[PDB]
């Protein structure tokens, strides 16, 4: 007498999307039909199938739908929706779902990051799964190349001898998709210098109101190994947006001896130029190093940028904890502490003095703090501060948030909380999961099973059932963490009460970002005569297609910002996630909405529409 | 809606270029490259609109400033000195700006086989206002061919002169000019450069220039050949090498002078061996050397000469056959007729005749 | 005169030229005389410096290994391996980057003449208006944009000269102007087979035909250089070449208006196109047979300009005539490029070009209406100069340089042979498709079931010549031309003197004297591109093949083929279903005594006392390490032909019989072999009564 | 005389900024831990530097994977290092500074020639290379300036060769020097609005843009015209 449909809040093209159909208070084997039509006019049948739901599969099926892009192409924007329908004996469910054309995540590799007029730009496009449009834009934003490319053969782009200088863009997109991956590359009339210059700052930050000086260590090496010897010029300044304001009196000439030099900025010289501290808030301190060989033969210009001028060495973030609690239950607070640039910060102790709860951050810069919420409270102010043994109380960071209470349906006082103790979670790990229930006695006896979803990369990946032997206030389940769950995954779980009320919760879990497979280039590591025979071993997964490239360290040292990395890849995935929050919700419907899910029930409990696929900022 | 047809006709080809622009590809810019400044005819049939930008790139003359030290004045001289080879190097410089120039750099290269006098250099490095990277010393010479001196500043009002001795380490054939660059931290681009050499004013390698076409003039001077007897068999072979174009007897009419160059105007009296120049006797032949070579040559007006040269050395002078005098050019004094009597020249003139004849009559042996 | 002391040469030899006014050296194969091939006499008593290309002294003249040029740049891909230089028979491979397709020869092998096999490899993105011109191995290319009207320039590593276009422009047509460049050493040469193919391939289009326009006409100007530099011998030899060129051309149906000019200090005209006769090939051939080298001896300079102006005279007109822009012009120049009077010959071409309206319209090239071919006599050729004269046409070669005046005759002699009659003995036309058997048509595999696999040569349409020791006692089969099909044979003809047991009495097992046999097939053979006869000693076919008069005796042939010296010969060996020419030397001079003496080391002869017992006047002898290390035969090669490759033809002089050491493993190499491992061959000259007899009714036509 | 013969010295020339743009497939049998290992051979270019090899694999179940870079360090004991500017002006005398790097732990006596190139005026000539001879302390660098005057426009090779006396140590470098003509590159801009429809239903615009007037132009240099067309949004 209760039927539920649950699908990803956003469906991707042109790839496999698992959905969820459930029968509660029923056990009569059925035959459900699954239709996917365009919306609104339902002019055609995009996908269709028939499915068997019986007590063997616990009255619960996971069909795979697939929406071809040939069939719903309409160069509209404003956009497109489709409609999922489930029909059967006594089962009539349907959900209008938002449609996305990004069939999967694309990434672009160019051979070099910097080019000369009149040379070829070689490139590849990669897909996370297995058509595509590739576009070239001039630094003036003009489109000069548009091609439909095959995923295993690309045409090199050739810069004219009279090319336009500046930063160029390569754009890869699926046709109709307003979403795009974008690589950059510079075209400069430029000779690659014969040596690299590496910069190492004294501190990761600069106290806006401090007393200490600031050092920048310099290292210079010829690209073949040995140490550069010469002279360096360092000029400091403050970067306000992109307007640089220099500290002229800071200009120092410095000897490079055995490749090493050390340039200093006096707090004196800094105070003299920027007396009013107000002008310095939220801005960064930079250093423009300029090294010359002793022979006058060559010169390199680097820059140390993005040294934030701050009041504290740390930032506190509540971006990784739920903004909703469950009265009378242990709330799980996950503090995120970063350095001023945004990187994780390990071994930082934190405290919430209101709850006298302590904890230090781990390698990912997080600390899980358990708080015991009073049985009655509805609003909940949480303040957290850093407590590092090396800082005066005045240099500690602090942040506040407010968590609201999860609204029960009909005011039942029926709750569900999912908890996970483990931290720094890697693939291979086995993970204890905890289903905790609190509420009405007449209700907690009807709970006969928990349904859970394992959401990863915008997609339902696995669904399961956890039995609950009557009386069990706490039910533990194991969960193997496989390379499929990188970069992170969501655990959404709910239970039903009297075929009417839905009580639910969700958790966001982070996984150690690496490769799902392996790839390692191995060599003997000896020094080489020019034009010598070389042998290198490629080690990776069976059936791997490996793209190679050799780059002079003269470039590759240049424009690190533009190079592709394993990290840049995962950050794109994560920014593209359809779930917008760290867990829970204002209420049952809010738990799904926030986890990037859609639900419709036979009682007509419906997750609201989606106003765009990107999550609010 | 938008749907435009384009035809672009260019005199450089027959097949014209056809384009179709519409909604699906209007963001895309269509480009056509040609290497000619000729008429372009464009037609357009259809519905939509479009902007056609025609960009012509050429090389334009600039106001006669070339390298011109824009930010500094730089004077580099060098003079010989008594030291019982070795010279004194004076470098004067001044920032042309509104204020003294922060962190200035004086880049210096040595003449071939010269090094900076150790003591004089050590005396230069001394100062709270200076820096010179470390240098080793042997035989009282700083073992640095490139010597950079980093100054904390340089005046914009008064010139700032500095000098040191340079000494001859290894003794080589030709002395390459040295150079001096000047620049500062806030001015690392249009580097001011002067050259210097003991034998040269501006320290410039010897070249000759008609317009924008320059040829290497050589470092050694070319001189009048003088045998007092001609080995006709062998003198013949020499004029019959594969890179000898012609062999003339000439008379020297005038000596005109343009831009520090000597134009020796020859009239061709006899074609001893026919060269490419099909009708040489009807034209005046200009032979060009630089003035600093007046005396090594020693050509005198209204004398006769046996001149034979190489096609390569033909110069792009309009409406005038011109040659550059080279080591690939042979010039010998040809005794006048009223001179052949004087015993001083008798048998020389005979070998001269037995030469002009054997060639104009039989040609080369091979 | 000059003293012949100190004129040695490691692992090699030499022979005096011009009575002794300019000697010259001879190396094996894949070896070149360092530093110079010839010296010139100084009136001091000593021949000359041992300088070089550059001007520095060397102290012991040697035969170096020929080297193939290392790629300077290969665009858009990698090549394997990278060596400082490449040895003969070395392999180099080319692979392309992602996004680029390889045109040209993916793999390339270094050939015995310093040239790479196949054509120039190129990695192309197919994006240029034209293709990627590529970088011919040995050159350096400037310019990487291949849009319409772009140019690329080529130059060669200093010490080499460029052949072809130094600059090429992308044209409306889609092709590049000029012709693909290549790099040339002082020692590199064109084999006559290459020149023959290259020239006709350019001169005509394809059984070939000369392409005239409808109601058109052709004018051929033969300009010969007669300056002192050429020499007398090397002159009348070029006169011969032009004779054969006259025949060859005439046989292409079209009657061309000829022109004949020899030159030196001055040009002398021997035939003008304007004349009503021209066209008579007998008239012109007669005028040509007239010319003597003493016609220029007096004024013996090299004024090439005047010589071409002569041709510019025969082209000009009063008003323009009728059928002028319809006549094809073709210049054949035979100089050494060493012009030294008159100036740059080129200025006359550019004069002619404007007279024929050539290259004066972007809607009409008219490039077809002029061809200039230049043939370089031999060492002391200025390749820069004979190149700037020759036409530069895409995909065709117009400039040639050959080892000696001998080889240049070989060119035109081989043209009259393409010419036809596949029944022509020992004739192999070098088609570039390699294809094994195409290069040794006469080869016959043999198998006698029992098993045994000998070799043989196809002498007539009925007969196969082989060794007699392969048989004793339907049971036997022959296979040819790479034909699986094995042929029925009628009867074996042993030589009447042959007897493998002739001296089993004296404890000497096998006695290989008179070891020859003929196999008459049951079915006549039909010749073809992969089945031809080979020449036999003492036939009219051979006298003709050697370029001799019908009044040539049998002894004169022997004195020509098997002289008392070290003779350059070759046999055919099968190494894994591929046929290769192994080059050996017939020790017939001072070394002949010691070659035979190695007979008593051969198996079985442990009891042999005087080698005259087992080495008879019927045997020739090869193998060993003097003068050079010669490859050896195998059991599987036994019976095969021992060939001499003279004047562009293949004459069999012997039959492979026995060896002193089994050097075969199989495989063969060893890699190194005893110095005493000689090979003995039946000298066909010593079995002529028996040959003439059994082969009387066969069309071979013997002599004495 | 003690030195290595020029012809024996092969100059380095092949200095690509990037190469080995290839793709390979991991087809080999996996091992105990499910990893397929593929040996791969290739030859290095001429650059004396460190090459960085970057791999990026994709499999159908394991997505994209970027490998940590394998570095290759290439170096000679004795060698020339030549830094060229992006370009030099025609006819205008410039200094080129080479550097002899001795990384042998002993003092050496070297010979350095500049090769003759007709595109340049310099100390070298068709008959006589410009030769210097000098010592170098154990492990020192040393600068060697070369003064030259570009005479032709385009890309032209500068080749320097060095050899150590009484030893087998030699190096040569051949780099390309970009030579642009005198003056400043300007450009004329003509704009034309294409609207055929503005002339009726059967609309044609015919625009004759004649040869552009540009009489500042240095004679005998290349002219390049670009005709660009953008569509209306
Ligand atoms: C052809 O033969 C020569 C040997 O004379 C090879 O020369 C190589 O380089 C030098 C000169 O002998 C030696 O040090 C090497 O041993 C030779 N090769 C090796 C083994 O590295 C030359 O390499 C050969 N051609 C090839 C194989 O490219
Ligand atoms: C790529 O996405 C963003 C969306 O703002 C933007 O840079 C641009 O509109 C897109 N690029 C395209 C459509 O080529
Ligand atoms: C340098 O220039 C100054 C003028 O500012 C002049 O007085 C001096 O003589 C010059 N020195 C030279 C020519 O070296
Ligand atoms: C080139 O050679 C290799 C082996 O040497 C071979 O695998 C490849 O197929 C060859 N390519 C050809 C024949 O073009
Ligand atoms: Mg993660
Ligand atoms: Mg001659």
């Amino acid at each position: 007498a209760l039927y539920t449909l649950i699908t990803p809040a956003v469906l991707r093209t042109d790839t496999e999307e698992q959905i969820l159909v459930e029968a509660h208070g029923d056990s009569t084997p059925k035959q459900l039909d699954i239709f996917v039509h365009d919306f609104p006019r339902k002019q055609k049948t995009l996908f269709q199938t028939r499915v068997d739901m019986n007590p063997a599969g616990g009255m619960l099926v996971t069909p795979t739908i697939e929406i071809p892009a040939k069939e719903v192409s309409t160069d509209s924007r404003q956009n497109q929706y489709v409609v999922v329908q489930v029909t059967g004996p006594q089962v009539r469910l349907e959900k209008v779902v938002l449609l996305s054309y990004q069939s999967s995540f694309l990434f672009i590799q160019t051979d070099k990051g910097i080019y000369t007029p009149g040379s070829p730009v070689l490139y590849r496009v990669f897909s996370m799964d297995h058509t595509v449009i590739v576009e070239f834009q001039t630094p003036e934003g003009i489109l000069v190349s548009s091609n439909s490319v095959d995923l295993n053969f690309f045409w090199p782009y050739n810069l004219p001898d009279l090319v336009s200088l500046g930063t160029w863009r390569i754009v890869a997109k699926y046709e109709h998709s307003p979403e795009n991956y974008t690589a950059y590359f510079d075209v400069r009339k430029y000779v690659l210098p014969s040596f690299e210059v590496r910069l190492q700052p004294s501190e990761k930050f600069f106290y806006i109101d401090g007393n200490e000086n600031f050092h920048v260590s310099i290292t210079a090496r010829y690209l073949y190994g040995e140490e550069v010897e010469g002279v360096a010029f360092v000029l400091f300044g403050v970067k306000i947006d992109d307007a640089k304001k220099s500290i002229p009196d800071s200009l120092t000439r410095i000897p490079i001896i055995d490749g090493d030099g050390k340039a200093t900025l006096k707090r004196d010289t800094f105070r003299s130029r920027f007396p009013n501290l107000n002008e310095l808030v939220g801005h960064t301190l930079y250093a423009s190093v300029t090294v010359m060989t002793e022979s006058g033969s060559d010169m390199v210009v680097t820059e140390q940028s993005g040294i934030h001028i701050v009041a504290s060495p740390y930032q506190i973030h509540f971006t990784k904890t739920p903004k909703y609690f469950k009265p009378g239950m242990p709330y799980e607070l996950t503090v995120y502490v970063t350095n001023p640039d945004g990187s994780p910060a390990a071994h930082v102790p934190v405290v919430s003095e209101a709850f006298h709860s302590m904890g230090t951050t781990l390698s990912d810069g997080t600390a899980k703090l358990i708080l015991n919420i009073p049985l009655n409270a509805q609003s909940l102010p949480i303040t957290v501060r850093t407590n590092h043994g090396d800082l005066p109380r005045e240099r500690q960071a602090t942040k506040s948030m407010t968590a609201i209470a999860y609204q029960t349906q009909g005011g039942s006082g029926n709750y569900l909380h999912v908890a996970i103790t483990s931290t720094e979670i890697k693939p291979g790990d086995n993970l204890p999961v905890n289903f905790n229930v609190k509420g009405n006695a007449n209700s907690l006896k009807q709970i006969k099973y928990f349904t859970y979803l394992i959401l990863n990369k915008g997609k339902i990946f696995k669904v399961g059932r956890q039995p609950r032997r009557d009386g069990q206030n706490l039910v533990t389940m194991n969960l193997h963490i496989t390379p499929d769950l990188i970069p992170s995954f969501r655990f959404v779980a709910y239970y039903q009460v009297g075929n009417n009320e839905i009580v639910a919760d969700s958790v966001w879990v982070d996984v150690k970002d690496t490769c799902m497979g392996t790839l390692v280039v191995k060599g003997d590591n000896l020094i080489q005569m020019p034009g010598a025979a070389m042998k290198i071993k490629l080690e990776g997964d069976p059936g791997a297609r490996v793209g190679l490239v050799a780059v002079d360290k003269a470039v590759y040292v240049l424009n690190d910002k533009y190079k592709i990395s394993q990290a840049k890849i995962w950050d794109t995935i994560e920014k593209s996630d359809f779930g917008c929050t760290a867990g829970s919700g204002q209420n049952n419907l809010g738990v799904f909405e926030d986890a990037g899910l859609a639900l419709t029930t036979s009682t007509n409990l419906n997750t609201k529409q989606r106003s765009a696929a990107k999550c609010p900022q | 809606d938008l749907n435009l047809d384009i035809t672009i006709e260019l005199p450089d080809r027959e097949v014209p270029i056809r384009y179709r622009i519409n909604y699906e590809n209007a963001l895309l810019a269509r480009t056509v490259e040609t290497k000619l400044n000729q008429d372009i005819t464009v037609t357009a049939s259809g519905d939509g609109k479009a902007t056609m930008t025609i960009l012509t790139f050429y090389n334009a003359q600039l106001q006669e400033k070339a390298n011109v030290c824009n930010k500094f004045h730089l004077n580099v001289s060098v003079e010989n000195i008594h030291l019982n080879g070795a010279l004194m190097l004076k470098i004067c410089t001044r920032y042309l700006g509104e204020v003294d120039s922060t962190m200035t750099i004086i880049d210096i290269s040595m003449l071939t086989g010269f090094l900076p006098d150790a003591e004089d250099l050590t005396r230069l490095s001394k100062g709270v206002d200076r820096y010179i990277s470390r240098y080793e010393v042997d035989n009282n010479m700083a073992q640095k061919v490139a010597v950079i001196i980093y100054l904390n500043k340089v005046s914009h009002s008064e010139d700032e002169c500095l000098h040191f001795k340079i000494l001859k380490h290894f003794e080589v054939g030709f002395i390459q000019p040295g150079s001096v660059k000047v620049y500062s931290y806030y001015n690392l681009d249009e580097k001011c450069t002067k050259f210097y050499h003991p034998d040269k004013g501006t320290g410039l390698l010897n070249k000759i220039c008609i317009g924008n076409v320059c040829r290497c003039a050589g470092e050694t001077c070319s001189s009048l050949n003088h045998q007092e007897r001609i080995d006709v068999p062998l003198q013949i072979e020499k004029a019959c090498e594969t890179n000898v174009d012609y062999v003339y007897k000439t008379k020297l009419l005038r000596i005109e002078e343009q831009d520090g160059n000597d134009i020796y105007v020859m009239d061709v009296l006899e074609v001893i061996k026919q060269g490419t120049d099909e009708n040489p006797r009807a034209k005046t032949h200009q032979y060009i050397s630089q003035r600093k070579c007046q005396e090594a040559l020693n050509l005198k007006v209204n004398d006769d000469y046996l001149i034979w040269g190489s096609r390569s050395d033909l110069l792009p002078t309009k409406d005038k056959i011109s040659y550059i005098i080279t080591k690939n050019t042979w010039i010998e004094r040809w005794p006048h007729e009223d001179e052949c009597q004087e015993e001083e020249f008798q048998k020389l003139c005979d070998d001269f005749a037995q030469f002009s004849y054997t060639l104009t009559e039989f040609g080369c042996p091979t | 005169s000059c003293s012949l002391e100190g004129v040695e040469i490691k692992g090699g030899s030499f022979r005096l030229l011009q009575e002794g006014q300019a000697l010259e050296y001879v190396c094996p194969s894949g070896f070149y005389p360092y530093p110079v091939q010839t010296r010139t006499c100084r009136s001091t008593g000593s021949w000359s410096t041992l300088k070089t290309q550059d001007q520095k002294t060397v102290r012991k003249a040697e035969c170096r290994a020929i080297h193939c040029p290392r790629p300077h740049d290969f665009e858009n891909g990698e090549y394997w391996p990278r060596s400082p230089y490449y040895n003969v028979s070395d392999e180099i491979s080319f692979h392309c980057y992602d996004g680029y397709t390889l045109r040209g020869s993916a793999n390339r092998t270094c050939q015995v003449n310093g040239r790479w096999s196949g054509q120039t490899a190129i990695c192309d993105n197919g994006a240029g208006y034209c293709s990627n011109p590529g970088i011919p191995i040995g050159t350096r290319k400037v310019g990487s944009q291949y849009r319409l009207e772009d140019s690329v320039t080529y130059h060669c590593s200093r010490g080499l000269t460029l052949r072809g276009s130094q600059r090429r422009t992308c044209q409306e047509g889609g092709s590049w102007s000029g012709t693909e460049p290549s790099c040339q050493d002082s020692f590199m040469y064109d084999t006559p087979q290459e020149v023959a193919e290259a020239f006709l391939s350019s001169l005509t289009e394809t059984k070939r035909k000369i392409v005239l326009d409808p109601s058109g006409s052709m004018n051929i100007y033969l300009v010969l250089d007669g300056s002192g530099s050429i020499g007398a011998s090397d002159f009348t030899g070029a006169k011969k070449c032009l004779v054969n060129l006259i025949e060859k051309v005439a046989s292409y149906g079209v009657k061309p208006r000829y022109g004949l000019v020899t030159y030196a200090t001055y040009p002398k005209i021997w035939v003008k196109v304007s004349e009503a006769d021209s066209s008579n090939a007998d008239w012109v051939t007669k005028q040509l047979n007239e010319i003597n080298y003493e016609d220029h001896k007096l004024k013996s300079g090299t004024n090439t300009k005047k010589a071409l102006q002569a041709v510019y005279s025969m082209m000009s007109w009063p008003v323009p005539p009728e059928g002028w822009n319809r006549t094809r012009h073709v210049i054949i120049l035979m100089t050494d490029g060493l012009h030294n009077m008159g100036g740059d010959p080129i200025t006359v071409i550019d004069e002619i070009r404007d007279l024929l309206y050539i290259g004066k319209d972007r809607k009409n090239p008219r490039e077809d209406y002029l061809d200039v071919y230049v043939f370089g006599v031999g060492p002391l050729v200025n390749q820069v100069n004979i190149n700037a004269l020759a036409s530069k046409k895409d995909n065709e070669q117009h400039v040639f340089k050959v080892k000696d005046m001998e080889n240049l005759e070989d060119v035109f002699y081989q043209m009259i042979d393409e010419s036809q009659s596949l029944s022509l003995c020992g004739m192999v036309w070098e088609h570039r498709k390699g294809t094994d058997y195409h290069k040794q048509p006469w080869q016959a595999k043999i198998s006698v079931i029992r098993h045994e696999s000998c070799m043989g040569a196809v002498v007539s349409e009925y007969f196969v010549l082989t060794a007699a020791h392969c048989f004793t006692v339907h049971s036997i089969k022959v296979s040819v031309g790479g034909e699986k099909r094995d042929l029925e044979i009628e009867v074996v003809l042993f030589h009447p003197n042959y007897n493998i047991n002739g001296k089993k009495e004296a404890g000497i097992p096998e006695f290989y004297d008179y070891d020859v046999a003929l196999i008459k097939l049951k079915n006549k053979l039909k010749y073809g591109q992969t089945i031809r006869p080979i020449c036999l000693p003492c036939t009219e076919g051979t006298t003709r093949a050697l370029r001799l008069p019908p009044t040539t005796t049998c002894q004169q042939q022997k004195e020509e083929l098997l002289p008392a010296q070290d003779i350059k010969a070759l046999f055919v060996s099968e190494e894994e279903k591929k046929l290769t020419r192994k080059e050996v030397y017939i020790k017939n001079g001072d070394k002949k005594g010691s070659c035979e003496r190695d007979a008593q080391y051969a198996p079985g002869y442990d009891k042999v006392k005087d080698i005259s017992e087992v080495v008879t006047p019927r045997f020739l002898c090869t193998g060993g390490v003097s003068p050079y290390a010669d490859p050896n035969t195998c059991r599987g090669d036994s019976g095969g032909p021992l060939i001499v490759h003279k004047r562009s033809r293949f004459i069999q002089v012997g039959v492979i019989s026995w060896g002193v050491v089994d050097v075969c493993k199989n495989q063969k190499r060893q890699k190194q072999v005893p110095a005493h491992a000689r090979d003995f061959h039946i000298n066909l000259f010593q079995v002529l009564p028996w040959l003439k007899e059994k082969l009387q009714d066969e069309d071979l036509g013997f002599l004495a | 005389d003690g030195f290595i013969a020029d012809s024996d010295i092969i100059s380095r020339s092949d200095f690509p900024k990037s190469w080995l743009w290839l793709t390979k497939d991991l087809t080999e049998e996996p091992n105990s831990q499910g990893i397929s290992s593929k040996t791969m051979s290739f030859y290095l270019r001429d650059s004396i530097t460190t090459w960085v090899v970057l791999a990026v694999s994709f499999t159908p179940t394991k997505g994209i994977c970027v490998a940590e870079p394998y570095e290759i360090r290439v170096m000679k004991v004795f060698f020339i290092d030549l830094q060229m500017p992006y370009s030099v002006v025609k006819n205008e005398q410039v200094e080129i500074r080479a550097i002899l790097h001795n990384y042998v732990n002993e003092d050496i006596y070297v010979r350095v020639e500049l090769l003759y190139n007709p595109a340049f005026c310099s100390a070298s000539t068709k008959g006589q290379r410009y030769r210097q001879q000098f010592p170098i302390k154990a492990l020192s660098s040393r600068a060697v300036p070369f003064v030259i005057v570009p005479l032709e426009q385009g890309l032209h090779d500068v080749e320097i060769k060095a050899s150590v006396q009484e030893a087998l140590w030699s190096d040569g470098v051949r780099k390309k020097l970009k030579v642009v003509p005198e003056g400043v590159q300007k450009s004329i801009v003509t704009i034309v609005k294409l609207d055929p429809r503005a002339k009726g239903v059967g609309g044609t615009q015919l625009e004759v843009i004649k040869a552009r007037k540009l009489d500042d132009r240095v004679p005998d240099t290349e002219i390049e015209t670009k005709i660009i067309i953008q569509g209306d949004p």
